[PDB]
């Protein structure tokens, strides 16, 4: 929020320290309306609503087996049952080796088949046990986290560290309209170069607000437009 | 009127000063190359040789600095500030005694001159030494003086302290974003010097090296270094840690995923690498390559059929990475003064002496060849006269090193520069400082101020406020008051007595239980666990008090790391410090009435156990108070005295600790540039520049520091009498108000002298 | 490698460019200490 | 390198100096040496630096008669005055407490000590200063030395020790109107 | 209060300790079976104790892939190196006395895969020499001592030792104040 | 300062023998932070408030914080009452040693004093862990300078 | 250990012994002389110490006649003055309260309980001569103990 | 080096009393502020001329070239 | 797995033998653990 901030902005960076996605709502409450948003937005789950990732064998069969929690999924507010969790599964297992035929045992246990120069089999068991608690079964694959936030009032918003504002504008719960990210670069992709002037802007003028800084704004448009 | 020790333990101070002076790095360095390193470089280079002629040799028998053995009496040296007038360096002769063969089987002596070695003022070898100020204003020298620097053509130039990371120690460094785990170990030997990395790459250990082509997996280098059963390498690197365990299973997976394998399997996939050796025994590259391979991984030299030591290392090694991997802030600070060790102008003057002895041997052999590679007339009357010619580039070497700084070692293949400096003469207290002056590390990275951050474990080991401003800051670092900085010692007989005091060798033990009791180290290697570790450190604490073991032995427990650390490297900074037992502090101020009276210096402290010199890795595990009114039973050490964290320059402020730090800082660069008195010979010195203040007052407010540094003999400075009040409107903005009449009088009145040097040279024609 | 080309007499801070075209050494000019004084006017 | 073309060291300085040492003398190779010190006395003037060991720098702005000066009940003059907007933002409590020292020492006949975590405790400074007739806190009544009228003001008045930093403005002052210029770019 | 002496004994007799890191010393609650043990090998001046213990064909052997990879694999080879460690002694108690007999060269007996060396040096079959390349290169020149095996012969070693116990016996002279000084 | 040393104490105490209501943004170790970070905050803050407001007319760095010439009524209260707490990069002086700031402390201590609270002012003189802790606080001044 | 990862005894899938980090350590003070099941850093150790006096002074006198055990003694390599040492060096004598101590000469020493090593530790004789050579095995080894010299 | 001849401040004479100064420490030893006050030094600023000075002159003259 | 062999404690594999049996079939050693109608499984908490 100082000089590295400024020269992030003046730079254009496509990838920044610290973007934040300021998503204000259409409800107000914690239970079951933020809550709601914010499991409609995180980085990966499967780890999170496992709660054991089993690696079976049998006389001739192998299964990777995972005895999925409702607990989990009704106290954290999130939408995934079963056949969410099996078709993340399906792209992220086809996205580092592949998936072929996945299964439902049924009670919340979503088996993997493997099945085939020796040892190739137990390889891509060892990977897969491995690789397989880290996917994303709910939420965005590129938000960093997401806080439920105050703004010194009484309603509440959520602050995501993301970098997809398409999104998130996008996501049910949230005000598609009135949604900024701190992102220039992704400001103008998004909504367009008026906007990302706008962004520009605004940015600037934050990081020499916080400072006491007294620049006139007239200097900063004349920056942005200069930019854009 | 009776000691009160609370208050006269800090004359242990002015004792310790007394026979280890704030010049004491140097001249101890020093006085240790011209003793005992010269020997060891001719031992090391004893012999030289030829092809031909088998009937031939040439013996390096005896080395000496300064005096023959013709003469009972030293050489005659010419005056160090004879030296500085005409422009000479302050150097003694090399003598050596040769054994070199007569053709009529005749064995004989000698003593022969092989350069001149520029001496530090004030060492063994310096005609200052032990001179009682009649001596030395016959010798035009100043008593004052602090010595500890070179006069090399007419130029005094220290060679700074240099300050480095510990040599033959694993420091560990995670990262983010990039999401690395690397532990580095420097293993400077005296021939090589190599960095063997222990890399994180996709979730799995590699090790990295400058030899090796690749980066090899790590359960194979364990594998080669005989730990093949694929078990011991997780009881070696896991344990019994399921996290552990989970995270190093990759790697074991991945020993297999290639091939299953047994030691010499994975020897040949580490020797498939090893880059090449310049062409040279080109007969060995098979699985015998290995072996030079693994014994150059490290600077643990493994010279036979067992490979428990370089194992266990390595398997050390890649437990500190994965214990990284799993918990970071369980890595190595770099800017942890317990990672630094300082190096000395000694060492630098040893390293510089063997390049140029080996450079003079390679030279005298091949004029020896030439000189005998005739049919006929091959008499060998007068072999030294080759010597007689080319011994001057012993001493055009030294005094080239020494005066431009620049340090051109081929055997370690380093060109480094600045390593010596002019001493200033701004003010007596500016060549003070500029002595106990310690240059940080190249390649910091300074871009960043981590280094140039003040470290809580510096205390009293480096001053707190001598720092400079402008680029510099926090890169030079100046020594604390009271320190210390030990001298290698002899790892072998401490070994012997961890052995004899309870440590089960690191053969005997198996891998399960490896990580089951704490494991005793030694300079960082791991040569045994131990049973009741603290009873260990404990009894070896009490072997250090008795005298039985060198006071400048450290020994700490890490229980974080189930460890006990035990170093005998030079370059540790260390500081002594008031033993407290029982609640208890052990001087008791009888001890304070005898050293009051004379007998009992500082050393009979150390050889009754009274006091011990800590280094920072021991104050780890100790608690130390700061004044004896508030000694609680759990604390083991007392300050000698608190103020001792403060060095010879931040010593000049009177109530340093009534102001803001910064001007303190800015007082230390200021003190260094006031004009006052330089030395008593101040005029029979010709200086190309030289700020003398005619009436120089000593300050009014000194503290225990000036005149313990003698700074209330040369004074830089007058007690103006002084009126805190806006006057004039001339005064705004740091701005002074002089008033005419005090000037009239002489007060800040001050001279310049400059000197011109003109050479009638002489000419070819 | 010290060896000095033409791309290293115009590249840098005291290169071509920025050493010597905008930005350079000039005549009738003086420097020295600067101490108060109340009694000037401002300008 | 019979003739001989002359090559005459010159002295360049914009204030004399005076010869006092000439040292003739042959180096280690043999050939002679000469040497020759050059002694230039300073008096201080406006613009020469001033330092008071607790990190207050500062030029000379002015320098004034002693008349001009203020004076106390003796006729003790000030031989620096020390703004005294210096102190309340740089926080250097350690001079004010070293100016009462130092006033109390020479008063009592004794060199004080102000060192660090101790040094000559601040009250027994004032019961010195007190019992020489001066006020506890080193605020003596001044008069003014151009009105003679006593100032308002308490001035915290004694010694300070001051050093002369080898920074002077006759090393500094320089200017150029044209000279050498570059044989490369032609700029001065 | 009361007292158990101690005995020195086999000055000229030479001792080692085999140390299996791959048998657990106990699996139950009475110690593990003492593996057995044929067709012993050692190395003079190289040190190097090399262990042939037969596994099982009878279970969880796996002859077909054994026999096709390495032809003779009956017997499980244990290699390792005796290393020279100093105040190492053994002891029993034979009649309320502990008796000690110097140990040498300690050994950690791996598992050693000499099949899987001749398997590959078959698939691949179509000058100071200082340091640890004089090791090994000793060990692949200088080398080939079979050595015989005995076990179960205890009562004449440990009748030896009592033996050369009981004539011998000395007073201690030196000060505690000086054996400080002597570690 | 004695109710506000007990206070950060007694947290102390809940964070290690028990456990400690953890904030919604910080977890053990943050929350302690900040909560102790506040408590010192404030009570530097009341001790300057009692100072400023002590403080005789005609006090010459009064008169100069007042009027705006010099310095700052935090300056007058850090020479006077209390230099409160030394913030290195942006927080409590760190660890330099195991688990501990220095060896003149109790290992694993997080107290005010062991971790660059400044009981003292400039006025009456800093102890030798308050001089180190202040002069790193400085020493990073100066090098965000340079 | 904690939750493992699942005709002959000793011939099954040999698995790690896994704990967690959590309580890593109150594994290890059990599991020290738990992997033997054997025939305030001040106070503990001292315990400790205690404990393992007791344990070593019913290892002897369960060793009072049997032909098969031994236990290796580590002594200090450059014994009080008497190798060519043969005789009665001194005894393990049994102080008060319990606890052991050692008078290798004159001197006293206290006896530590070693290290523990669980894997099979087999003593064997080599006997090379001319004639013929034999490896004659003895027996095996029961625990290491440790005599380190005090002030 | 040598003792000024007046002091900074007043301009009193002090050169004078330097070697009386010594004279009276040295015999009939007395106190440093007894001995300045029996000369005559009462300002303190004449008192600072004789108490903080280094006579650096006699350590100068030990350096004799015309010996 | 994380399975280690009872002959050279070398790490343990499974592989697709002569009729697809499921053993864990070590290597460096003639081991082999025949799966008969038996589960082995190795799981790992999450959090
Ligand atoms: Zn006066
Ligand atoms: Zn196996």
């Amino acid at each position: 929020l100082g000089v590295p901030r400024i020269k992030e902005i003046i730079n254009a960076s496509k990838v920044i320290s610290t973007p934040i996605i300021n998503a204000v709502l259409v409800n107000d409450n914690d239970e079951r309306a933020a809550r709601v948003v914010k499991g409609r937005v995180e980085k990966t789950l499967l780890s999170d609503v496992a709660f054991y990732v089993q690696d079976v064998y049998k006389d001739n069969l192998s299964f990777i087996q995972v005895r999925i929690d409702l607990g989990t999924i009704d106290k954290l507010q999130l939408e995934l049952t079963i056949e969410d969790i099996a078709v993340a599964i399906t792209r992220a297992s086809k996205l580092k080796i592949q998936a072929s035929d996945v299964n439902i045992i049924g009670k919340d246990r979503i088996a993997i088949n493997v099945f085939p120069s020796e040892n190739d089999v137990f390889y891509r068991m060892q990977q897969l046990r491995r690789a397989l608690p880290d996917v994303v079964v709910k939420g965005l694959p590129d938000i960093s986290r997401a806080v439920i936030n105050i703004r010194d009032d009484g309603k509440r918003e959520l602050l995501v560290e993301g970098y997809g504002l398409r999104d998130v504008m996008c996501t049910d719960g949230v005000i598609g309209s009135r949604t900024t990210t701190n992102h220039v670069l992704e400001v103008f992709s998004v909504l367009g170069i008026e906007a990302a002037r706008y962004s520009i802007i605004r940015e600037i003028n934050y990081t020499m607000s916080n400072h006491g800084m007294s620049v006139d704004p007239r200097h900063i448009q004349l920056l942005g437009d200069v930019m854009t | 009127d009776e000691i009160n020790t609370a208050q006269d333990k800090w004359h242990l101070l002015p004792a310790f000063l007394k026979v280890k002076g704030l010049v004491k790095q140097h001249l101890d360095s020093f006085n240790y190359f011209v003793d005992t390193d010269l020997k060891k470089i001719i031992k090391a280079n004893q012999l030289i040789l030829s092809d031909v002629d088998p009937e031939f040799y040439l013996k390096y028998v005896d080395i000496r600095v300064g005096k023959k053995s013709s003469s009972s009496t030293k050489d005659y040296l010419t005056p160090p500030h004879e030296c500085r007038l005409r422009d000479m360096t302050y150097s003694a002769p090399i003598y050596v005694d040769i054994e070199y063969t007569r053709g009529r089987n005749i064995i004989m002596h000698k003593d022969v001159e092989i350069g001149r070695m520029p001496i530090m003022l004030r060492s063994n070898k310096c005609i200052l030494y032990d001179a009682d100020e009649s001596k030395m204003a016959k010798l035009n020298e100043c008593p004052l003086d602090p010595g500890g620097y070179f006069i090399v053509n007419g130029t005094e130039k220290v060679i700074l302290v240099q300050e480095q990371l510990s040599k033959n120690r694993i420091i560990v460094e995670a990262d983010e974003k990039k999401g690395i785990v690397q532990a580095s170990v420097t293993s400077s030997t005296h021939e090589r010097k190599s960095k063997t990395y222990v890399i994180t790459k996709n979730g799995k250990i590699y090790l990295k090296h400058n030899s090796i082509a690749e980066e090899i997996p790590i359960a194979i280098v364990l594998k080669a270094c005989g730990i093949l059963s694929d078990l011991e390498i997780m009881q070696l690197v896991c344990g019994n840690d399921s996290s552990y365990q989970d995270i190093f299973a990759v790697n074991l997976e991945e020993s297999s995923k290639l091939d299953i394998y047994t030691q010499q399997q994975a020897l040949e996939y580490i020797g498939a690498k090893v880059k090449t050796m310049r062409r040279q025994k080109l007969t060995i590259l098979q699985e015998g390559i290995e072996a030079i391979a693994t014994t150059v991984i490290a600077h643990l030299t493994v010279e036979a059929l067992d490979f428990r030591e370089k194992a266990l290392y390595i398997a050390m090694m890649t437990r500190r990475v994965v214990m990284a991997m799993y918990n970071p802030k369980m890595i190595d600070d770099r800017d942890y003064v317990g990672n630094k060790r300082l190096e000395l102008a000694g060492q630098l003057i040893s390293l510089l002496f063997e390049d140029l002895f080996k450079k003079f041997n390679n030279d005298f052999k091949l004029s020896i060849d030439k000189v005998l590679k005739k049919p006929n007339r091959a008499m060998e009357y007068d072999a030294l006269l080759s010597i007689n010619v080319h011994s001057n580039n012993i001493t055009s070497g030294l005094n080239r090193a020494i005066s431009t700084g620049n340090w051109s070692l081929k055997r370690f293949k380093m060109e480094r520069a600045g390593v010596t400096h002019v001493l200033s003469r701004l003010s007596y207290i500016s060549a003070l400082g500029m002595m106990t002056r310690i240059s940080s590390q190249f390649e910091k990275s300074r871009k960043v101020s981590g280094p140039r951050a003040l470290q809580p474990s510096q205390f009293g080991m480096l001053c707190t406020a001598d720092t400079p401003e402008g680029e510099a800051c926090g890169l030079v670092k100046n020594l604390a008051l009271m320190t210390h900085i030990t001298t290698d010692d002899e790892e072998e007989p401490i070994k012997k007595l961890c052995y004899v005091l309870g440590v089960e060798d690191i053969t005997l033990i198996d891998s399960a239980s490896l990580h089951l009791n704490y494991g005793v180290y030694l300079n960082g290697t791991l040569i045994g666990s131990i049973r009741f570790p603290t009873k260990f450190v404990t009894q070896f604490r009490h072997l250090r008090r008795t005298g039985k073991v060198s006071e400048f032995i450290s020994i700490y427990s890490n229980s974080h790391q189930m460890a006990v650390h035990i170093a005998t490297d030079g370059g540790r900074i260390c500081r002594p410090l008031i033993i407290v037992s029982d609640g208890q502090s052990r001087v008791k101020d009888i001890h304070l009435r005898k050293l009051l009276d004379g007998e009992l210096d500082f050393d009979d402290f150390l050889k009754l156990g009274l006091v011990e010199y800590l280094d920072v890795n021991e104050e780890n595990d100790s608690y130390i108070a700061l004044y004896e009114k508030d000694i609680v039973p759990s604390m083991t050490h007392l300050e000698i005295e608190p103020f001792t964290i403060l060095g010879a320059v931040a010593g000049l402020i009177p109530y340093p600790h009534h102001n803001q730090s910064p001007r303190n800082t800015y007082q230390c660069a200021m003190g260094k540039q006031a004009i006052g008195a330089i030395a008593y010979n101040q005029f029979k010195r010709i200086d190309t520049l030289l700020y003398l203040m005619t009436y120089p007052q000593q300050p009014m407010v000194k503290t225990k520091t000036i005149e313990l540094i003698d700074y209330d003999k040369l004074p830089a400075g007058q007690n103006a009498t002084v009126a805190v009040m806006s006057y004039s409107g001339y005064d705004i903005e740091d701005a002074l108000v002089l008033n005419k009449s005090s000037i009239d009088r002489g007060f800040g009145r001050c001279e310049t002298r400059r000197k011109t040097t003109t050479v009638l040279k002489r000419y070819a024609n | 490698k010290p060896i000095r080309g033409f791309c290293q007499r115009l590249k840098g801070k005291q290169g071509r460019f920025r050493g010597n075209l905008s930005g350079k050494r000039v005549d009738f000019s003086g420097r020295t200490v600067i101490s108060p004084d109340p009694n000037l006017s401002i300008d | 390198s019979t003739q001989y073309r002359e090559a005459p060291v010159i002295y360049r300085g914009p204030e004399p100096s005076h010869i006092d040492q000439v040292m003739m003398s042959v180096s280690d190779n043999d050939q002679a040496l000469i040497k020759v010190l050059l002694r230039q006395n300073r008096r201080p003037e406006l613009g020469d630096k001033f330092s008071s060991r607790h990190g207050q720098k500062g030029v000379c702005g002015i320098i004034v008669k002693q008349e001009d000066m203020p004076f106390n009940d003796q006729g003790i003059v000030p031989d620096i005055i020390m703004n005294p907007h210096g102190f309340p933002s740089r926080m250097t409590v350690g001079k004010m407490i070293e100016l009462i020292s130092g006033k109390a020492g020479v008063l009592n006949g004794t060199l004080e000590y102000g060192t660090c975590f101790g040094g000559s405790k601040l009250e027994d400074m004032s019961k010195i200063l007190v019992d020489q007739g001066f006020n506890y806190s080193g605020k003596d009544m001044l008069y003014s030395g151009i009105t003679g009228e006593c100032l308002q003001a308490y001035i915290f008045f004694g010694p300070i020790y001051y050093q002369k930093l080898k920074h002077m403005v006759l090393d500094k002052m320089h200017a150029r109107a044209r000279g050498p210029r570059a044989v490369l770019t032609r700029q001065p | 209060i009361e007292e158990f002496p101690l005995k020195i004994s086999g000055e000229e007799e030479s001792l080692h300790v085999f140390q299996y890191a791959n048998r657990p010393r106990l699996v139950g609650r009475k110690p593990a079976e003492h593996p057995f043990i044929s067709a012993a090998r050692y190395k003079p001046k190289s040190h190097l104790w090399e262990i042939d213990i037969p596994l099982d064909e009878q279970a969880f052997y796996n002859k077909d892939k054994a026999e096709s990879e390495w032809n003779g694999v009956n017997v499980q080879t244990l290699k390792g190196v005796g290393v020279e460690n100093n105040g190492q002694y053994a002891a029993f108690v034979k009649d309320m006395q502990v008796y000690l007999v110097p140990i040498e060269r300690v050994a950690q007996l791996k598992p050693f895969f000499k099949y899987i060396d001749d398997a590959n040096v078959t698939r691949k079959q179509e000058n100071r020499l200082t340091g640890s390349l004089l090791a090994h290169k000793v060990a692949d020149e200088e080398a080939n001592i079979e050595l015989t095996w005995a076990e179960g012969t205890f009562e004449q070693f440990k009748d030896t030792i009592v033996k050369e116990a009981e004539d011998k016996t000395l007073v201690a002279l030196e000060k505690q104040e000086d054996y400080i000084d002597n570690l | 300062v004695e109710i506000a040393y007990h206070k950060c104490d007694e947290l102390i105490t809940l964070f290690n023998k028990g456990e400690l209501e953890t904030q919604p943004g910080c977890n053990e170790e943050q929350t302690l932070e900040a909560k102790i970070g506040g408590l010192l905050s404030k009570v530097r803050e009341e001790v300057g408030d009692v100072c400023i407001n002590e403080l005789d007319n005609w006090n010459a760095p009064l008169i100069m914080a007042t009027c705006g010439s010099k310095g700052s009524t935090l300056n007058v209260s850090q020479m006077v009452a209390v230099v409160g707490q030394q913030i290195i990069s942006g927080n409590r002086v760190p660890d330099g040693f195991q688990d501990r700031s220095l060896p003149h402390f109790p290992k694993n201590s997080k107290t005010p004093q062991s971790k660059g609270f400044v009981r003292n002012s400039f006025f009456s003189g800093l102890s030798p862990p308050e001089f180190l802790f202040h002069a790193i606080s400085g020493r990073e001044g100066l090098v965000d300078t340079a | 250990x904690x939750x493992x990862x699942x005709r002959i005894e000793q011939l099954f899938p040999v698995r790690p012994v896994r704990v967690r980090h959590e309580d890593v350590e109150t594994v290890k003070r059990e599991i020290q002389e738990a992997l033997s099941e054997k025939p305030k850093e001040a106070a503990a150790e001292l315990e400790l110490l205690n404990a393992d006096h007791q344990h070593i002074l019913r290892k002897l006198k369960k060793m009072n006649n049997k032909p098969e055990r031994f236990m290796v003694f580590q002594l200090p390599t450059r014994l009080p003055a008497f190798r060519e040492l043969a005789g009665k060096v001194g005894s393990i004598r049994v102080h008060k309260s319990g606890k052991l101590s050692v008078k290798i000469g004159n001197v006293v020493m206290d006896i530590g309980k070693g290290a523990e090593t669980t894997f099979l530790q087999d003593v064997i004789a080599l006997s090379i001569a001319d004639d013929a050579s034999s490896a004659e095995l003895l027996g095996r080894v029961d625990g290491k103990i440790v005599v380190t010299p005090q002030i | 080096m040598i003792v000024p001849v007046r002091c900074f401040s007043c301009g009193k004479v002090v050169g004078d009393k330097w070697e009386s100064y010594l004279n009276l420490l040295q015999e009939d030893e007395l106190d440093e502020g007894t001995a300045l006050s029996r000369l005559g030094l009462k300002r303190y600023c004449c008192r600072r001329m004789i108490l903080t000075h280094v006579d650096l002159i006699e350590k100068f003259l030990r350096y004799n070239p015309l010996e | 797995m994380l399975s280690f062999c009872p002959s050279c404690n070398n790490m343990l594999l499974i592989t697709s033998g002569d009729s697809g049996v499921y053993t864990l079939a070590c290597r460096s050693c003639p081991y082999e653990f025949p799966i008969e109608g038996i589960e082995i499984y190795d799981r790992k908490k999450l959090p």
